[PDB]
Order: structure tokens, then C-alpha cells, then sequence
DNA sequence: GCGGGGGACAGCGCGTACGTGCGTTTAAGCGGTGCTAGAGCTGTCTACGACCAATTGAGCGGCCTCGGCACCGGGATTCTCCAGGG
DNA sequence: CCCTGGAGAATCCCGGTGCCGAGGCCGCTCAATTGGTCGTAGACAGCTCTAGCACCGCTTAAACGCACGTACGCGCTGTCCCCCG
């Protein structure tokens, strides 16, 4: 059957950013794993702030401060600034 | 007459130990606590039970890491508290690197 | 372009970010950029890693990324090694570090 | 400011810690640690209030702050 | 209402409402509200127990957070369950450690 | 002037049931609906999970039951399930 | 077949390699059985937890998954095995 | 004959140790252990050979944590061996029980 | 701030436990074969939950009086540190 | 000067008192309950097909057990000063 998995988008990126190099089955699934990992404690930790301010619903400005409770500094800025960048991008087209 | 160095120390602990009353009195606290939060915010203003929160949380702490600083103090075969000990239990702690 | 991914210059797939995000209980209603955001954030993270990464993998003239080269990665960086620091990889190994006073004078 | 945190302070704290006796940079090396643990603490609660469109840090920012942090804290609306 | 009906002291119709509302899954059954309502009352209750005796040990008919945290620490199973949390004017338990004490 | 809920009614009658001749102050009070809702999500949090990892919709008993016994330390997990599946049976008697 | 005294597995060698990787040079004789102790208390901590998952999902067959779940749980979250 | 002299091959095995990641524990020990300790809790369980694997990666890595910190409380007490109340002092640090 | 006591720390030496090596011994790891239990995928029917509306008191804020207890000025008890004796 | 037994501080224990938050009732309202429809999540019975367990023997790397001595754990001392009163 089919298993989901970010296998793909995470062999784009690496090519981008390291085009003669190849990943293991295990280094994959860990990749896999991380990313499923930061994708719950982001998601959740602006659940919460959707809830806090009794709000129905989680938009970008959720995620956005979600992500400024989870990420170290000059991680949490540049993933800001990345961020804020591609729903601009997103609007506009 | 003279209390035998440490004497005291040994019963301040007991009063404490029986008490439940803030240590550090409230204003210097508070004024620590607006400084560091105008370096996050300016124009701020504070709810009185969210400095208490403060306190007490910070308090509560401290407490629990003397505690195991002093173990580790006496890990030591020492019985005086000292930085290094603070080092240690934090580290250990996960808190410092 | 049709995919939401390239309407955001994304390598991410925001369709499944946004599937996610719905069928996971977080709240009654999603924005429509929150996804965008999402999918961007993670992007920039496995890319800060696999960067990290490869070079680790290169520094021990290998070809193929294996997840010790991801534990190199993780705790060399101060702040990766933060957002990871009770995280644990199979096969990762530890960083080569013995204490001064183990060594001979 | 910082140095309001007394001595005498965080004596008592040491003792309701179970400690005997303290030497004299433990003070300032407990007012790094104190610093430390409220900016953590207030950056979080910030980021609450900034989240809230607020100019008044509640009790809430801090008490979701100690949670967040794993220290959570009880008497103040858990 | 349904506390009734159930025995339980613990609105078991609030209960019902928040596990619908704060965004736990899609649908919510009938026994959960009810089952929970009762964990919550049945801890609820050893707390109670245990720091009244407390405040009876240290002699008033009125219960203070000392009362708690004194209840808690004390309790072995308790203390685990709150292991992460600090307890507003709760203090500490007495404890002096051995090498620390005269000779 | 904003109608705040809580669980302090609640608590006091359940403080009756054990300890009769005895009451409560505020501040303790508050420690107590403090330690509620943070059982409360603890439990509620670790259903939602459970019943996402087994691929399901619905939170029910069984699924709290089970949080419960991820939640507590074995002796109170034990008393908590009984009270649990107690209410609940007695629930399902009246209607 | 019934199955006894099986943390005497851990033999001292291995006990020895983990606290190598571990930066300790010396070792005291009776750190062997205190680890015993130890891994025992945290075996018997995710196991409890992997099962009570595995009785949940209803099945005779432990997974790779009860067992991640349990150590996220723990706190002691885990990548590599799905997740 | 030839003789290292004691610490010299202690030194030389942290080192290799620390360059790998394969396991350390031997396998079927491990297994051993883990399916006793499960029927403890309840009989007639079965585990995906992954699932063992699982719990092994995540018990070295415990392990060898511990021994980082224990080993910093060998040092804190000016020694260089480590010993029970070491590891003793790191769990009750740690706030493990 | 003052004054002096005891704890930190450094030096040394004793006693021994733990690292090292070798020969002996045990069982891990390998891959190869065989068996069925149980997971996972499938397919039908229906019970149980969500959702809507209309009626009803449980629960909250606002209210006052009252008593558990935080306060005090007097006396009752258990520690400790000084001085006396060898 | 060290060791023993003595002395006086420091804090429980009490009786009067006193004040403000407990704990109680007043009454309004909004969240809960009731009666009811609709459809779907998941229960359950059927079926297949993975991988988990079992069992064996050829091979040998690892583990065990003992011998030896080296260098570290720790116990002692002795001084100087950093904390407590
Ligand atoms: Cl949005
Ligand atoms: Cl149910």
C-alpha cells in the first residue's frame, strides 16, 4: 500500500544544495523523522495560541509565532524571514 | 555569648524549611523584571499576579537548585556551596551546554 | 503554474502540509497561509541540516549521507543541537570529546 | 538593578535550599542564573502578549511561558 | 443531569463540552466525558484527603497551598504525577542533610 | 462583569465527601482548579493521540482509559480506572 | 520456554564499551550491576508504556511505532524507526 | 614481553568507540532481555525485529549519556573512576527515579 | 565592619582495586529451512455521534455577616556554649 | 589546653483580642438537557499473505577467569583565609 513520506522533497532540496551527493535508506527515514517532528511541535504550539486567544482557526500568524517559541535565534529569524516570504510570493500569484 | 559558627545557619535553615513567605521583597524583583522585559518590548505594562507568577516560579527555582547544588557540594566531600557546583547541576540538568 | 508549491516557489508540498494541518485536530479552520509558511519553514530546516550535513559527509570522503554524518551535523551547531537536544538518531554515535583529566601529562 | 537581588536574599533562598554554607561568588554566579531563567521565562510571556495585540503582559503569557518551558506553575488561573 | 446519573460530583456535562471544543478529535463519545469527569473527581479527592489530614497535623480547619504541596511531596505517587510543577506559597519539605548537622 | 468559570463548587463538595469538618482558602483554591485543568489536558492531549496513531476519529471511554494509564504512576492509575469504569457503568444503568 | 535472570546478557565487557563511547576511563567494580539496575528501570519504563500502545491497538505484536510513541512520551524522542 | 601500561588502552578504546555508531550491547542478549521483561507485564507478546532494534538504539544512547554525566561527577569529586554514587548523584539530578 | 574559627585545599603516604594480558570457555552471529499466527487489507449494516431547536435550573457574581485565624504581649521549654577542673 | 558539666538564650505555648475573606444566600441567565433526524466511523466477520518464531550446526569472535602490580581511591595532616556571627 501506499506509504507517505517527504523522500522526495527532502532528495529535491539535497540537490539543490549538495547535487553530487546521495542519501542512505536510514538517513532518510531520520530526515523523515525530523521533519514529521517539527511539523507536530510547530502545529501544536500554535494550536495552542489559536486557543489561548479563543480563536477559531490557525493562519500564519500562528505559525509564524509558533515558531518563535520553538526555534533557537538566528534559526527562528532566517525561518521567520523564509517564511513570511513565500505567503507574500503565495498572495501575489 | 557566641553561637559556634554555622550554629545559626542550622536553625535559619529549620525557619525557612517551616515558612512559605517570598524571599526576595517585591519591588527590586519587580523592577529586575520590567528592565528585562523593556529589552524584549518597550511601552510595557505588568498585571501584579503575572509578577507574583514571576516570583514565585523564579523562586521555586532557585530553591530546588540549591538543593542540588548542595548535593553536589557534598558530592565533593565539601559542605561550603561554590560555583562550580551551580556549573555542575545545571549541566547536569540540561539547562547550561 | 497549478501546484500551491509553485505559486510559492517551494520545493515543500503545500497540498499535504495543508491535508495535515486539517486532519490533526489542531483547530476547526485553517488559514490558507499558515500551510505556505509551514511547508517554507520546514524547507529551510532540511536544508540547513542536509547542508551541515553534506559537508560532514564530504569531510569523511563519502558520497552518501548516512545519519552519522546528520549527528556531526546536529551537535556541532549550537542551535540545531538546541532544537534537537532530547532527540535521538539511530546510528548517530556520539562527538569525539575526552575530558582533560583522563589524558596523560 | 540586578545587584537589587541582596545578598541577604539570596541567603535565605540558599537556606530554604538546605544549604549550609556559601561562598561569595555563588551571589553573582545566582544572579546570571536568576537572569537567564527570566528572560527565558519573560521572551516566551512576551511573545504571548505581542501574539495577543496587548500592551499589558498578563498572567496567563507567564503562566503558558512556564508551561512551555516545563515548569509549570499553579495559582495563577492553571 | 448526568453527575447524577453517573454518581459523580464532577459536571460531567462541562466536561463533555471542553473535550468537544478544545480540538481533541473530530467526534467524542458518550462514556469519556463521563469516565474522565470521574479521574478528574477521583484525584481531585486523594489530594483533599491527604492535605486536610495535613492541615489537621499542623492544626486548622482551613486548607492552604502549604496544606498541598505538603500532601504532594509527601505522597510518593502524588509527588511523581506533579514532578514538574511548582505549587504557588507551597515551600518545601524539612530536610537537613546528614553531614550537614552538629556532632 | 464577565461570567469566569471553574471547578472550586465541585471541589468543596467533593471536600465535604472526605473531609466534612474542614474548608478551603482562595489561594489554595486556585491550586486546585489549576491542578484540574492541567490533569485534564494531560488526559484529553494523550487520547487525541491515541486514537490518531490507530488511525480513528473518536475519543471514547476506552481511549481515555487508556491515557490514564500512560498518565499515572501504577497505584493511582489503578483506583483511577475503577472510578472510571464504575461511573461509567452506572452511567449506562440510568438514562 | 520460561526465561530467567536474563540481564546477566549485559555482560561487563559491553557495560565497558557504552562507557568508553561514554568518556570514562575508569571504572569501579560495582558500576556493572548499578547499570543493570538502571537499564532494567528503563527498559522496564518504555516497555510498559510500548505495551500498554500494543494493548490499545488491540494486538499480540509489538511495533516499531509503540515503541517510538513511548519514548517520545518519555521524553526521549527517537529517529530513525517511522514517526 | 611487551606491557601498556594501565589507562593507556581505556584511552585507546574511547577513541574507537567514539569514531563508530554500531551497536554495543550484543544483540541477542539484548533480545533476550527485552522479551522477558515484556512478558512480566503481559505474557504472549510478539515484536517486529525492528521494534527490539528500536529500544536498543534508544537504551545505548541513554546509557552513554549517563556515562557522560556520571563520569563528570567522578571528576567533580577529583577523581577519575567512576563509581555507583556517581551515577547516583547524575539520576538525582536529572530528577530521574 | 570586626574578629576569629573551621573548612578548603594542598601535600603525602598507604593500601589496594582495577587494567591489562593470556589462556580457557562459552554462545553470538550466520544464513538456511520450515510453520502458522497474526497483521493488514477488505466488505457489509447499523449503531452512535453531530447537529438543530426549544425548555429548564445549574452555576456565577454580587452580596453581607461572621468566625478561623493571623496578631501580641506574657511565660514555659529545650537546646547550646562558657567556664571550671585535671 | 582539652574535656566535662554547667549556664542562659532563643522560640514554643497562651490568652486576649480583632478584622477581613470565607462560605453562604439572592436571584438571573446561558449553558446544559431534552427530543429528534441523518449518515457515517468502525465493528465485525472473511480472507491472504507477511515476518515472526523456531530450530540447527558450522564458525569464531567475544566473554570468562585468573595473575600480577601499578597507580589511584582515600585517610591523614597541616596551614591559611574565607565565611559566619
Ligand atoms: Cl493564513
Ligand atoms: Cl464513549
Amino acid at each position: 500500500t501506499r506509504k507517505e513520506s517527504y523522500a522526495i522533497y527532502v532528495y529535491k532540496v539535497l540537490k539543490q544544495v549538495h547535487p553530487d551527493t546521495g542519501i542512505s535508506s536510514k538517513a532518510m527515514s531520520i530526515m523523515n523523522s525530523f521533519v514529521n517532528d517539527v511539523f507536530e511541535r510547530i502545529a501544536g504550539e500554535a494550536s495552542r495560541l489559536a486557543h489561548y486567544n479563543k480563536r477559531s482557526t490557525i493562519t500564519s500568524r500562528e505559525i509564524q509565532t509558533a515558531v518563535r517559541l520553538l526555534l533557537p535565534g538566528e534559526l527562528a529569524k532566517h525561518a521567520v524571514s523564509e517564511g513570511t516570504k513565500a505567503v507574500t510570493k503565495y498572495t501575489s500569484a | 555569648h557566641r553561637y559556634r559558627p554555622g550554629t545559626v545557619a542550622l536553625r535559619e535553615i529549620r525557619r525557612y524549611q517551616k515558612s512559605t513567605e517570598l524571599l526576595i521583597r517585591k519591588l527590586p524583583f519587580q523592577r529586575l523584571v520590567r528592565e528585562i522585559a523593556q529589552d524584549f518590548k518597550t511601552d510595557l505594562r505588568f498585571q501584579s499576579s503575572a509578577v507574583m507568577a514571576l516570583q514565585e516560579a523564579s523562586e521555586a527555582y532557585l530553591v530546588a537548585l540549591f538543593e542540588d547544588t548542595n548535593l553536589c557540594a557534598i558530592h565533593a566531600k565539601r559542605v561550603t556551596i561554590m560555583p562550580k557546583d551551580i556549573q555542575l547541576a545545571r549541566r547536569i540538568r540540561g539547562e547550561r551546554a | 503554474a497549478k501546484t500551491r508549491s509553485s505559486r510559492a516557489g517551494l520545493q515543500f508540498p503545500v497540498g499535504r502540509v495543508h491535508r495535515l494541518l486539517r486532519k490533526g485536530n489542531y483547530a476547526e479552520r485553517v488559514g490558507a497561509g499558515a500551510p505556505v509558511y509551514l511547508a517554507a519553514v520546514l524547507e529551510y530546516l532540511t536544508a540547513e541540516i542536509l547542508e551541515l550535513a553534506g559537508n560532514a559527509a564530504r569531510d569523511n570522503k563519502k558520497t552518501r549521507i548516512i545519519p552519522r554524518h546528520l549527528q556531526l551535523a546536529v551537535r556541532n551547531d549550537e542551535e540545531l543541537n538546541k532544537l534537537l537536544g532530547r532527540v535521538t538518531i539511530a546510528q548517530g554515535g556520539v562527538l569525539p570529546n575526552i575530558q582533560s583529566v583522563l589524558l596523560p601529562k | 538593578n540586578i545587584q537589587g537581588i541582596t545578598k541577604p536574599a539570596i541567603r535565605r533562598l540558599a537556606r530554604r535550599g538546605g544549604v549550609k554554607r556559601i561562598s561569595g561568588l555563588i551571589y553573582e554566579e545566582t544572579r546570571g542564573v536568576l537572569k537567564v531563567f527570566l528572560e527565558n521565562v519573560i521572551r516566551d510571556a512576551v511573545t504571548y502578549t505581542e501574539h495577543a495585540k496587548r500592551k499589558t503582559v498578563t498572567a496567563m503569557d507567564v503562566v503558558y511561558a512556564l508551561k512551555r518551558q516545563g515548569r509549570t506553575l499553579y495559582g495563577f488561573g492553571g
